[PDB]
């Protein structure tokens, strides 16, 4: 039940936050991360 | 920390393993490299116009009135397809020559040292790198640091305590919903708004936003001394 | 950034619809070939750089409804929403010069 | 490019090093200050001429490019490079090569087949030398658009994701902030300098 | 027209499609030719 199928790209999706004169966001934990990078 | 480092360690001998086109950027030079070098090779079974590619084919058979002739063909079309094959690999070599200054580059800042160039030794804040060499290339471990829990705050850019304005000096003021605390902008490790933590500057009556609260004086208990 | 991706038949340019031209240039070898896989190359590269410009980043964001920035008026940086085509005052004079 | 206004101008910098958190404006530029050495009590303290003249060096920019045609000369000589490439690619057609004419059909119509077959030769090796030429050109002004491409990737992380401390890479003086606009076959980079 | 044929005229010859235009030759104009020499028009030697 499977075929080829055509569509307009996606840019990502919207992730649109609050913002306002007098708010803040600050993390309260962390997390290592640990990304591979090759180059000839 | 020491176990979600160790723990991303593993993740990548498992991305490694499995996912062979990791590595694509490194399997496109050595395929490049072999089409032209098996191009040249083609080349020489073409005839160019000529009687037969070989040069045994037109040596013992013509005369060197017209043997002349039809090898001059090959010579004229052998010759070109060297110049179209050097020239690529001469052109190749610069894009090599390109990555190779990155990655030495990349070899001083983020291996041996710190670097504050952002998304250039890895995504997210760099702390450190740890290089693996590979064939016809190397790669980069990079270490990083990256918020992943979030909590909205109410803030304020300076704080009124008796005409004076209190600046930070590190970090910024943040609010609970009643009560007002300093914090460093990427961690929340609040502490008591006090003369040391902040810097006076001007009045109340310049600066925007700001807000009415009380400083304390690390010099109250030796009041009562 | 980028450049006009391009490409060219390299029969049709030498041989204009000729079976006698195309006849003596199978003999030729794949010089033929090898011009499509060069253009064709380049092409890839003016789509690869435009991913490792603009792309920087996977997530979209967007302005609030009330553009209070503490007095900077970035009207003429934003897009403009009433205009059939979603870009800026400033965009509309680099696509015109 | 209208995303990372959005992410530049209310996120600051930290959208380029995980997830989005909000700072309000006039609190971005305070950290900016204190990121060249500058307090960020001149900043609070004068909130109103660092935005009048920030709202008014954004419109000599309008007026600066709708008046100066040679601004954006680097992208017109992209675009002239390779049209000239294309109509010399073109104008070689006409050209005999030493042969009777140009055309195949002036030749293949008019000559003997063992006749006509030496002056197609010619035309074949002559037009198949103009594409290599057009080929080779356009592959090495590939490299110098990649170089400049690197360049332009690199610039909207350091100068517009965060601060840059290098000298004269995100515009001359102490950089504080950029803001990138789009163009046809480029970028243009809105540099705030302090 | 409308049809890929090839092209025999008093002084053109070639392949391609033909379709009404807002072009104008004069009296003394047959054919028309684009920035690189390449014929785009041609007037009929029998027809207006």
């Amino acid at each position: 039940s499977q075929s080829i199928i055509a569509y307009t790209m996606s840019l990502g999706a919207e992730n649109s936050v609050a913002y306002s004169n007098n708010s803040i966001a600050i993390p309260t934990n962390f997390t290592i991360s640990v990304t591979t990078e090759i180059l000839p | 920390i020491a176990n979600q480092f160790n723990s991303a360690i593993g993740k990548i001998q498992d991305s490694l393993s499995s996912t062979a086109s990791a590595l694509g950027k490194l399997q496109n030079v050595v395929n490049q490299n072999a089409q032209a070098l098996n191009t040249l090779v083609k080349q020489l079974s073409s005839n160019f116009g000529a009687i037969s590619s070989v040069l045994n084919d037109i040596l013992s058979r013509l005369d060197p009135p017209e043997a002349e002739v039809q090898i001059d063909r090959l010579i004229t079309g052998r010759l070109q397809s060297l110049q179209t094959y050097v020239t690529q690999q001469l052109i190749r070599a610069a894009e090599i020559r390109a990555s190779a200054n990155l990655a030495a580059t990349k070899m001083s800042e983020c291996v041996l040292g710190q670097s504050k160039r952002v998304d250039f030794c890895g995504k997210g804040y760099h702390l450190m790198s740890f290089p693996q060499s590979a064939p016809h290339g190397v790669v980069f471990l990079h270490v990083t640091y990256v918020p992943a829990q979030e909590k909205n705050f109410t803030t304020a850019p300076a704080i009124c305590h008796d005409g004076k304005a209190h600046f930070p000096r590190e970090g910024v003021f943040v609010s609970n919903g009643t009560h007002w605390f300093v914090t460093q902008r990427n961690f929340y490790e609040p502490q008591i708004i006090t003369t040391d933590n902040t810097f006076v500057s001007g009045n109340c009556d310049v600066v925007i936003g700001i807000v009415n609260n009380t400083v304390y004086d690390p010099l109250q208990p030796e009041l009562d001394s | 950034v980028s450049m006009t991706k391009t490409s060219v038949d390299c029969t049709m340019y030498i041989c204009g619809d000729s079976t006698e031209c195309s006849n003596l240039l199978l003999q030729y070898g794949s010089f033929c070939t090898q011009l499509n896989r060069a253009l064709t190359g380049i092409a890839v590269e003016q789509d690869k750089n435009t991913q490792e410009v603009f792309a920087q980043v996977k997530q979209i964001y967007k302005t609030p409804p009330i553009k209070d920035f503490g007095g900077f008026n970035f009207s003429q940086i934003l897009p403009d929403p009433s205009k059939p085509s979603k870009r800026s005052f400033i965009e509309d004079l680099l696509f015109n010069k | 490019t209208s995303a990372l206004l959005a992410g530049t101008i209310t996120s600051g910098w930290t959208f380029g090093a995980g997830a989005a958190l909000q700072i309000p404006f006039a609190m971005q530029m305070a950290y900016r200050f204190n990121g060249i050495g500058v307090t960020q009590n001149v900043l609070y303290e004068n909130q109103k001429l660092i935005a009048n003249q920030f709202n008014s060096a954004i419109g000599k920019i309008q007026d600066s490019l709708s008046s100066t045609a040679s601004a954006l000369g680097k992208l017109q000589n992209v675009v002239n490079q390779n049209a000239q490439a294309l109509n010399t690619l073109v104008k070689q057609l006409s050209s005999n090569f030493g042969a009777i004419s140009s055309v195949l059909n002036d030749i293949l119509s008019r000559l003997d087949p063992p006749e006509a077959e030496v002056q197609i030769d010619r035309l074949i090796t002559g037009r198949l030398q103009s594409l290599q030429t057009y080929v080779t050109q356009q592959l090495i002004r590939a490299a110098e658009i990649r170089a400049s491409a690197n360049l332009a990737a690199t610039k909207m992380s350091e100068c517009v994701l965060g601060q840059s401390k290098r000298v004269d890479f995100c515009g001359k003086g102490y950089h504080l902030m950029s803001f990138p606009q789009s163009a046809p076959h480029g970028v243009v980079f809105l540099h705030v300098t302090y | 027209k409308n049809k890929c044929v090839n092209f025999n005229f008093n002084g053109l010859t070639g392949t391609g499609v033909l379709t009404e235009s807002n072009k104008k030759f004069l009296p003394f104009q047959q054919f028309g030719r684009d920035i690189a020499d390449t014929t785009d028009a041609v007037r009929d030697p029998q027809t207006l």
